[PDB]
RNA sequence: GCUUGAGUCUCGUAGAGGGGGGUAGAAUUCCAGGUGUAGCGGUGAAAUGCGUAGAGAUCUGGAGGAAUACCGGUGGCGAAG
RNA sequence: CGGCCGCAAGGUUAAAACUCAAAUGAAUUGACGGGGGCCCGCACAAGCGGUGGAGCAUGUGGUUUAAUUCGAUGCAACGCGAAGAACCUUACCUGGUCUUGACAUCCACAGAACUUUCCAGAGAUGGAUUGGUGCCUUCGGGAACUGUGAGACAGGUGCUGC
RNA sequence: CCAGGGCUACACACGUGCUACAAUGGCGCAUACAAAGAGAAGCGACCUCGCGAGAGCAAGCGGACCUCAUAAAGUGCGUCGUAGUCCGGAUUGGAGUCUGCAACUCGACUCCAUGAAGUCGGAAUCGCUAGUAAUCGUGGAUCAGAAUGCCACGGUGAAUAC
RNA sequence: CGCGGGGUGGAGCAGCCUGGUAGCUCGUCGGGCUCAUAACCCGAAGAUCGUCGGUUCAAAUCCGGCCCCCGCAACCA
RNA sequence: AAUAUGCCAC
């Protein structure tokens, strides 16, 4: 809401962050753009076509490469979504490999940070 | 297979009686290709079973079979919603092949030394149906009473 | 699927080997690259001859280069004086004396290698290849081959989904090792990338 | 004017065509009783349900309602239902 | 919605605004069926022996780290590329260094190469230097091998197997 | 380009294997029977030394000749007598051999010692119908060293299929 | 305000009335079947009982308050 | 006897 209501996947309180590094390694300006795609999930009005709640509560972000192929898969932690990992795929439909990994690091974030977000966050 | 097998493998007789039903319980007791191992062990089982009781070894060991060899087992059939346990009566063969894998099971689970001292043991309380052999073919029959009603098929 | 190599499947029975030089453990490394080398040197520096086959030959510290060609007036020149430079560069890279003979190849129109090399040059020069491979096998069933097979595979005339089309005429058996089939591969390096060719000509049986 | 359309009369024909009234046998159910015991009934299995207060089964006698086995037939009749 | 009919359920007559570029019928080729018929395969059934449990080896995912290089990841990835990571390999990381370059051609100049030895530096690399100063020869120059000097380029296990 | 490090990290999870859980066995002593392959800064006899890995001198052989290289399971005798055990070998301490400039991260092997978990493994799941499965050893490629993997070779050798 | 209760794993409930110890279902986690998910199958962990202070050798239990949540009552003029 | 589902341009 306040512009920033994000927050990134570490795997412990001080867990090199296991998403900053997986973001800093997509090529190029695609990190920004994915950040302004944040922003606009923050804005409410990202395009269509964009995001897609894979299986669980996982959604993917997507960008470009072929067809909005520059993924992130996150989860929405009450008001504030928590961004898993970042990655690039080739094929549509993110792998399941990278899916499942994704649903690992939500488990590993909700034994960590916690289950249910803050009361007032 | 859903064409037909040719005729069975010969087997070669054994060579201290030349009964190739005991070459078969040789085959049969036999673990890891150890044949040398699984005729001593038969042998010296069948020389102890002989000396206790007074029986030849062959007919002795025929009648120890013979108290343990099954008439009619159970076999699966779909219907729907259950199983049928139709009973079905055994061809001889199967029939002997059956009360020498029952006698070695009960034989390898019994709990003695030497396997052939297994052996002897449990082929002479087959002698009297008291094995674990005899109970497996008592409740092959039983079951088979029971499902007595889908004979028919 | 993927096929066995027609040639490869029946180098020891009705087919020969573009080799026959016996070294042992210590020469055969050796002898390979300098093999390699001599038909790389004489592939590039005689691509316009149109060589069609390069047998080498090692007797005794020796080497004997037999190039069946389709134009021998072309790769021998005025009385000897190209192949007497081929001769000196081939013996230099070889490290010992060489001996060049040229062969005699009736029909280039019957030769897998050649009808190869001809279709990727016209593919370099956009030509239509449907209309090559065509021509091609049209070429081969009037010389008289009893079969051939031509594959043109890749960015086919300028498309950005590379396919792969193939004509056919008479009987190409590849399952048959007795069947002489003379099978041989070329690549053309087109300014939209490379486009493979591949010729299978069944010339008979025995 | 005419009769070949249309219609009437004379003789017969086949039909679950319609409306009204009566009746027949088979069967299910119920009621009364007799014999007669622990099961019955049901399902793919099961349970709910019925039964030792005596069911189910079987026999006798009633009551009442509904539908008409066989004939029975891409058979018949009807404008259709 | 309004008329008419109805006791009501509702029937009958009967639009419009908007919205799409189709909806549809019959046949055709496949595919599919918890449709049928006929078959086959260690597919089941009949047997034997395993795995899943234990310790170890190995690969993978995940965490970790500066790096834990990259690839394969339904069957048809996971003792897979890799027929064999101490340095090398090695592509990654930390630092020390070089930029026509380690490797190629071509330009010019210098110098035979080659061998040995001393210093410093983790080594790279830089200082030197003992010996060497030739092989053909239009004997003057070229052939080699080395350094230097600008490049045209070289280099890329960087991306894209959609 | 260079030296160090990493690819060998470990709360965990999965795949594929190896060794086991024992008496159809373990250990000790004697002994029989193979195929196939490799080899020249290579295979390395014999002999001497070492408890052993191995060391010294060193023939022979690019080989149907020599070496690798005594096959093991099997057979004969003894022992152990059902016990977490003379099973089982992980882990760890000390001492060492070889390769390689170099074995700390991170090698293999040997000796002494330590001797773990494991008593046949839930749901589930795999291979196999013949000399196959099962079981026992041998060789090779890669390779300075570094196989339980991979690729081959033989020995013993079944049950079952209505 | 008086009176009767209640506070128990992440949710719903037992246990407590007879002080010697906390269970059930769903859920969560791990594996399995599935191409994948749901269902399903097999294993595991999880609350130290609202809270303070007493009693007692021992308190979820007994007691006294305190906190919050329900229910009844808060009337006659 | 039970046997639900499959949204990422092509
Ligand atoms: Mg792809
Ligand atoms: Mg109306
Ligand atoms: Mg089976
Ligand atoms: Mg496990
Ligand atoms: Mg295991
Ligand atoms: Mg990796
Ligand atoms: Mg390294
Ligand atoms: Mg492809
Ligand atoms: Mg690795
Ligand atoms: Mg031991
Ligand atoms: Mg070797
Ligand atoms: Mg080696
Ligand atoms: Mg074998």
């Amino acid at each position: 809401a306040a512009m920033g209501t994000w927050k990134f996947f570490r795997a412990s309180v001080d867990g090199r962050p296991v998403f900053k590094k997986e973001f800093d390694k997509l090529p190029d300006q695609a990190r920004a753009a994915l950040i302004v795609l944040m922003q606009r999930y923050l804005v409410g009005d990202l395009a269509a076509g964009s995001i897609k709640p894979i299986r669980g509560d996982i959604l993917e972000l997507r960008w470009h490469e072929a067809n909005n192929h520059f993924r992130v898969l996150f989860f929405r932690w009450g008001q504030h979504p928590v961004a898993l990992t970042a990655f690039y795929a080739n094929q549509q439909k993110t792998p399941k490999t990278k899916i499942e990994t994704a649903l690992d690091r939500q488990k590993i974030w909700k034994r960590a940070f916690g289950d249910t977000p803050p009361i007032l966050e | 297979p859903r064409r037909r097998v040719i005729g069975q493998r010969k087997i070669l007789p054994d060579p201290k009686f030349g009964s190739e039903l005991l070459a078969k319980f040789v085959n049969i007791l036999m673990v890891d290709g150890k044949k040398s191992t699984a005729e001593s062990i038969v042998y010296s089982a069948l020389e102890t079973l002989a000396q206790r009781s007074g029986k030849s070894e062959l007919e002795a060991f025929e009648v120890a079979l013979e108290n343990v060899r099954p008439t009619v087992e159970v076999k699966s059939r779909r219907v729907g919603g259950s199983t049928y346990q139709v009973p079905v009566e055994v061809r001889p063969v199967r029939r002997n092949a059956l009360a020498m894998r029952w006698i070695v099971e009960a034989a390898r689970k019994r709990g003695d030394k030497s396997m052939a001292l297994r052996l002897a043991n449990e082929l002479s309380d087959a002698a009297e149906n008291k094995g674990t052999a005899v109970k497996k073919r008592e409740d092959v029959h039983r079951m088979a009473e029971a499902n007595k009603a889908f004979a028919h098929y | 699927g993927q096929k066995v190599h027609p040639n490869g499947i029946r180098l020891g029975i009705v087919k020969p080997w573009n080799s026959t030089w016996f070294a042992n453990t210590k020469e055969f490394a050796d002898n390979l690259d300098s093999d390699f080398k001599v038909r790389q040197y004489l592939t590039k520096e005689l691509a316009k001859a149109s060589v069609s086959r390069i047998v080498i030959e090692r007797p005794a510290k020796s080497i004997r280069v037999t190039i069946h060609t389709a134009r021998p007036g072309i790769v021998i020149g005025k009385k000897g004086e190209d192949v007497e430079k081929l001769r000196k560069v081939v013996a230099d890279i070889a490290g010992v004396p060489a001996q060049i003979n040229i062969a005699e190849v009736r029909k280039p129109e019957l030769d897998a290698k050649l009808v190869a090399d001809s279709i990727t040059s016209q593919l370099e020069r956009r030509v239509m290849f449907r209309r090559a491979m065509k021509r091609a096998v049209q070429n081969a069933m009037r010389l008289g081959a009893k079969g051939i097979k031509v594959e043109v595979s890749g960015r086919l005339g300028g498309a950005e989904i590379a396919r792969t089309e193939w004509y056919r005429e008479g009987r190409v058996p590849l399952h048959t090792l007795r069947a002489d089939i003379d099978y041989n591969t070329s690549e053309a390096h087109t300014t939209y990338g490379v486009i493979g060719v591949k010729v299978w000509i069944f010339k008979g049986e025995i």
